[PDB]
RNA sequence: AUAUAUUUAUUAAUAUAUUAUCUAUAUUAGUUUAUAUUUUAAUUAUUAUCAUAGUAGAU
RNA sequence: AUCAGGAAAAUUAAUGUAUACCGUAAUGUAGACCGACUCAGGUAUGUAAGUAGAGAAUAUGAAGGUGAAUUAGAUAAU
RNA sequence: UGCUGACAUGAGUAACGAAAAAAAGGUAUAAACCUUUUCACCUAAAACAUAAGGUUUAACUAUAAAAGUACGGCCCCUAA
RNA sequence: AGUAUGAAAAUGAUUAUUUUAUAAGCAAUCAUGAAUAUAUUAUAUUAUAUUAAUGAUGUACCUUUUGUAUAAUGGGUCAGC
């Protein structure tokens, strides 16, 4: 009972229908905003259950493939606007992590909130779609979107990116085929220039962007030079 | 919160500037049992009979 | 019980005891209310 | 307990201001926001930026507003004889007055 | 303003107790009401009750629309025509020229 | 007063 | 349309009912003293001296100025800057005002923006306008820094009953106060006090190991030696 | 029953998708039910909440 | 049964009725009353879904109403 | 243990008074206000309809609508 | 509870000079170094003022008592009465 989980200040019951709410919320929108201990149980809850729903697909057992959607049933609330929250986990949400070993969601920090300075954060989910059926921005993927705005503001400055920024862009890259993710930057360039008010030349941002991605996905290991490495690594006398 | 532009407790009332004030004051129409009619000095037209209505002279 | 509650209102009773002409239909009541009118009172009863 | 004499000036100016726990910390963990050169917390997201980008959800994924037709197309005189005006009170004038209890949040300095 | 007070006549005894301050106190409520009321809406004269307005014209010296001449003040010596009473301060309000 | 000015004013300008 | 910032003579109008904007050795100098003093600082390189014969341009006559601590302080550049009735305590206010002791104003600007303090929104409101301030009086951001900085009651506060249990009384009061700021610069003051710093380093006596150290106590009227 | 697409010079079977398993009369005054009548107004697998953690056997 | 159970203002005929005045909001096991407080106290009535029961007990809760001038962490001794 | 007024120390300490809440949006303004959905709590009540009382506190100034048959008072009649 | 003025004290924050992190008690007096400030006769080997190096001495004040530092009474401080 104790050094298993948080426990918020909550009765049992409590806390575990507030993880319910949050992981359903999470499922239902791609992002959601909450305090930080908050984002950190629903993000252990909603991987278990992305795990459960990527295992009902892959097994051939009929008994475990049964026990495992009860068990996802169990740990939701159907009713209201997540009345179809099932069908959307085992058709849209759990086919995005077929390959991914675990870590389907992220927790990223915010300043604490003026009123009483509770820590704040984002529960997201990784990889989620950025077009919808009409080729039209939805919600969720703050990282890519953060990352081609850095990706514009070092073009715009004419400096090189950082290599925090292309080591975020090779983790992105991972789990995307080339293409794909050109579109999606191609997508959020155009929407993101728009808002800052810049120019947005269809050309010069599918060079910027084919470079770009060439560099990623490319085999490059010169990656300029360390240290003299004031230390040397003799064997023993 | 009572008011959302006041966060903490300052002396203001749910309702009103002041709890307390004078009761000397005259009363009126709303105020009374149900048996308490002060009126309005607009009606002495008729008779009141002998069951509970009123005919009008 | 607890206590501090003894002033139950109650206007019937309020103006029966305390009005204006529960004092000037007597004696005493009358005076009541002249010694309030020389102290210059604004309110002489309920 | 109870104090027994009135505490000097001395006395609770180092009992307050003495101790280095009681002390506000300088904050030296701060750095550029990669997508704007302005200062943001370390370990931590921009919120000019994090804004932004919900800014752009909330226009690209708003709901419709819905617009009765009955009343869309209702004429300025009917809309005069149907709904009438009134009087607000002070608690929903004050209410409606917002930008006198609530406040946006601030923007950061440009680091260079 | 939602009183209805235009339509009674109410608290008699108030309002005649505000409206008969006593002369010596009246510097008090002429601070608040100065202090109170924009610069191109107030006037530097003490304001005046009935006993004491000027309510005949052998009263009022000056009739408005009669030329005047200025002096001991900014427009020394300029010639201008009273345009009308106060009727508040118990003085005239001259031409452009004033 | 101001209000006096200011109204003979406006009607001075519309005649 | 037409707006108060655009509005000249308006603005003319609050300087009038206000003091113009102007710094202290062009406010409280006469023309002569003030030539004097803004040649002397430039000879000697942004400050005053005691003792420095000073040209005045344009003619052949020389002056010595002499002026008081006071009047030293009071004449270098600087901006005054005040905040409105703020709700909270001056103990509440002391502990940010202590971490923005001496600080550059961006510097403090960026605390107050990063703080946790409900205060500290109003003190960089504070200190933004000292900047612009001095903008206008034609200082650089860059050159300002927090020379002093402290805080007040504003007054009036109001006092309310509290009641306890079992007849038992309270009083709660409700504090207001105000933060008030003087940013200096660092090309004139800083430069300033090192010099006096460095001119005391440089009177200080030294340490001789058999020094002549007095012979204290009275004579006595008679040879002890 | 709605919505998009057809098997003839509203629309039948499909691809599906969304919503619902109601109401209303009688059985001497009123409330409940029960059954008739009206209507499309359903009977299997999992799940959850509440009852001291609802309860008992483990861990 | 005994505990032996209020007071008070009279019908047919013929004409007749243009129908006065006042209450009506909301609160009303309460932040809207009595308690020095937006106080775990005091405060009069009727209805109070269904299932289950002897029951207005107890469990649930269909409609309704509500979730609070303190919040977020942590959960040492006590 | 004088009276009144101002200001201190305790001290930025104790407390903030039975309580389930979470996202999205209004709003790149919100723990505290509003809306939607999820979750809970009271349910022979924390619901509905009323009496008494009261700084109209209400869905408000453009504001609480009566010939009576379930409309009370007023009026007739009386008890203490 | 008039108006104007208000460097009156208690009280709060900040700055400046000086002393203070091996020293113990009514917080003051005397003795005595040192730093700083002012000084239009500092001619100086000067004067004055501020300041817990260091040394010695020092058991708050009223009341009431034979007798009180008393751990006997009264006083949080200041302004007015
Ligand atoms: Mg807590
Ligand atoms: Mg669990
Ligand atoms: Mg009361
Ligand atoms: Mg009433
Ligand atoms: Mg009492
Ligand atoms: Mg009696
Ligand atoms: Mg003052
Ligand atoms: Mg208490
Ligand atoms: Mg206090
Ligand atoms: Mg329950
Ligand atoms: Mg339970
Ligand atoms: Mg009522
Ligand atoms: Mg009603
Ligand atoms: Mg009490
Ligand atoms: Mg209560
Ligand atoms: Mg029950
Ligand atoms: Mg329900
Ligand atoms: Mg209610
Ligand atoms: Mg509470
Ligand atoms: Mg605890
Ligand atoms: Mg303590
Ligand atoms: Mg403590
Ligand atoms: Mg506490
Ligand atoms: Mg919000
Ligand atoms: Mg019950
Ligand atoms: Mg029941
Ligand atoms: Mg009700
Ligand atoms: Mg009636
Ligand atoms: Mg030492
Ligand atoms: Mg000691
Ligand atoms: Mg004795
Ligand atoms: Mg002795
Ligand atoms: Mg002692
Ligand atoms: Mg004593
Ligand atoms: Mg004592």
């Amino acid at each position: 009972t104790v050094g298993i989980a948080r426990k918020l200040s909550r009765d049992k019951a409590h806390r575990d229908a507030l993880l319910k709410n949050l992981a359903c919320q999470l499922f239902q929108h791609e992002s959601i905003v909450s305090t930080h201990a908050k984002c950190k149980e629903a993000s252990r809850v909603a991987e278990r259950i992305i795990t459960w729903t990527k295992r009902a697909i892959t097994t051939s057992n009929s008994v475990a493939q049964a026990e495992l959607k009860s068990q996802i049933q169990s740990q939701l609330f159907l009713a209201g606007d997540n009345r179809k929250l099932m069908k959307r986990l085992f058709s849209e949400i759990a086919p995005r992590y077929l390959e991914r070993p675990g870590g389907y969601t992220r927790v990223l920090r915010l300043e604490p909130r003026a009123n009483d300075s509770a820590p704040q954060s984002v529960l997201e989910l990784v990889d989620s779609p950025v077009m919808s059926e009409s080729h039209t921005v939805n919600r969720g993927n703050l990282k890519m979107w953060l990352l081609v705005k850095s990706v514009i503001n070092d073009d715009a400055n004419q400096l090189p990116h950082n290599p925090l920024t292309l080591q975020n862009l090779h983790k992105v890259a991972k789990f995307k085929a080339e293409a794909q993710l050109h579109g999606e930057i191609m997508l959020i360039k155009q929407v993101l220039l728009k808002e800052m008010s810049l120019p947005y030349d269809e050309a010069l941002e599918n060079e910027r962007t084919q470079a770009l991605l060439k560099e990623v996905y490319s085999s490059s290991l010169p990656k300029k030079t360390k240290k003299p490495s004031s230390y040397v690594m003799v064997p023993r006398p | 919160l009572t008011r959302p532009w006041k966060k903490y407790r300052d002396g203001e009332l749910f309702y009103g500037l002041s709890k307390v004030g004078n009761k000397r004051v005259p009363l009126t129409t709303k105020q009374g049992n149900k048996t308490m009619y002060k009126g309005t000095r607009a009606s002495g037209i008729g008779r009141h009979t002998k069951f509970g209505g009123y005919v009008i002279n | 019980k607890s206590r501090g509650n003894t002033y139950q209102p109650s206007t019937l009773k309020r103006k029966r005891t305390f009005g204006f002409l529960a004092r000037a239909k007597s004696k005493q009541g009358s005076k009541i209310l002249k010694r309030r009118k020389l102290k210059g009172r604004w309110f002489l009863s309920h | 307990a109870v104090p027994k004499k009135k505490v000097s000036h001395q006395k609770k100016r180092q009992k307050l201001y003495g101790p280095g726990k009681k002390q506000l910390k300088m904050i030296h963990h701060l750095n550029k926001c990669p997508s704007c050169g302005h200062y943001k917390r370390a370990n931590t997201l921009c919120m000019y930026c994090v804004g932004q980008i919900s800014h752009i959800w909330k226009t690209h994924t708003a709901k419709e507003e819905i617009k009765p037709r009955q009343e869309e197309e209702l004429s300025e005189l009917d809309q005069r004889v149907l709904y009438p005006g009134r009087r607000d009170t002070k608690y929903t004038k004050d209410l409606k007055d917002k930008d006198n209890y609530l406040e946006r949040r601030v923007r950061t300095l440009k680091k260079d | 303003s939602g009183s209805y007070q235009h339509l009674s006549n109410v608290g008699s005894r108030v309002m005649k107790r505000l409206g008969n301050r006593p002369k010596n106190f009246l510097p008090h409520s002429e601070k608040f009401i100065k202090k109170s009321t924009p610069e191109f809406m107030k006037s530097d004269l003490k304001e005046v009750d009935e006993k004491t307005s000027f309510k005949s014209e052998k009263e009022w010296k000056f009739i408005p629309g009669d030329r005047v001449v200025v002096m001991s003040g900014a427009s020394k010596g300029n010639i201008a025509v009273i345009k009308s009473f106060d009727k508040r301060t118990n003085s005239f309000i001259l031409d452009e020229n004033g | 007063d101001f209000m006096s000015w200011f109204k003979r004013k406006k009607q001075e300008e519309h005649q | 349309s037409i707006t108060i910032e655009n509005d000249k003579l308006l603005q003319q109008h609050i300087i009038s009912l206000q003091q113009p904007e102007q710094l202290a050795s062009q406010s409280l100098l006469s023309p002569l003293k003030r030539e004097i003093y803004e040649a002397n600082c430039k000879i000697n390189g942004g400050f005053y001296k005691k003792d420095t014969i000073v040209k005045l341009p344009n003619s052949s006559e020389r002056y010595k100025l002499k002026l008081t601590k006071r009047e030293i302080e009071v004449l270098e550049p600087s901006v005054y800057a005040q905040s409105y009735r703020i709700k909270s305590s001056m103990k509440k206010a002391t502990l940010l005002l202590r971490l923005l002791g001496g600080l550059d104003v961006m510097k403090a600007i960026s605390q107050c923006h990063f703080s946790n303090k409900k205060i500290a929104r109003e003190v960089a409101e504070l200190l933004q306008k000292g900047v612009k301030d001095g903008q206008k009086l034609g200082l650089k951001p860059e050159d300002l820094y927090i020379s002093q900085i402290w805080t007040g009651s504003d007054g009036f506060w109001r006092k309310r009953v509290e009641f306890k249990a079992r007849t038992r009384i309270g009083i709660i009061s409700h504090p207001y106060i105000h933060v008030r700021c003087i940013l200096r610069t660092k090309s004139v003051t800083k430069r300033r006090l090192a010099y006096e710093a460095h001119l005391k380093e440089q009177k200080r006596a030294p340490w001789v190991q058999l020094g002549d150290k007095p012979i204290r106590g009275v004579t006595g009227g008679v040879y002890k030696w």
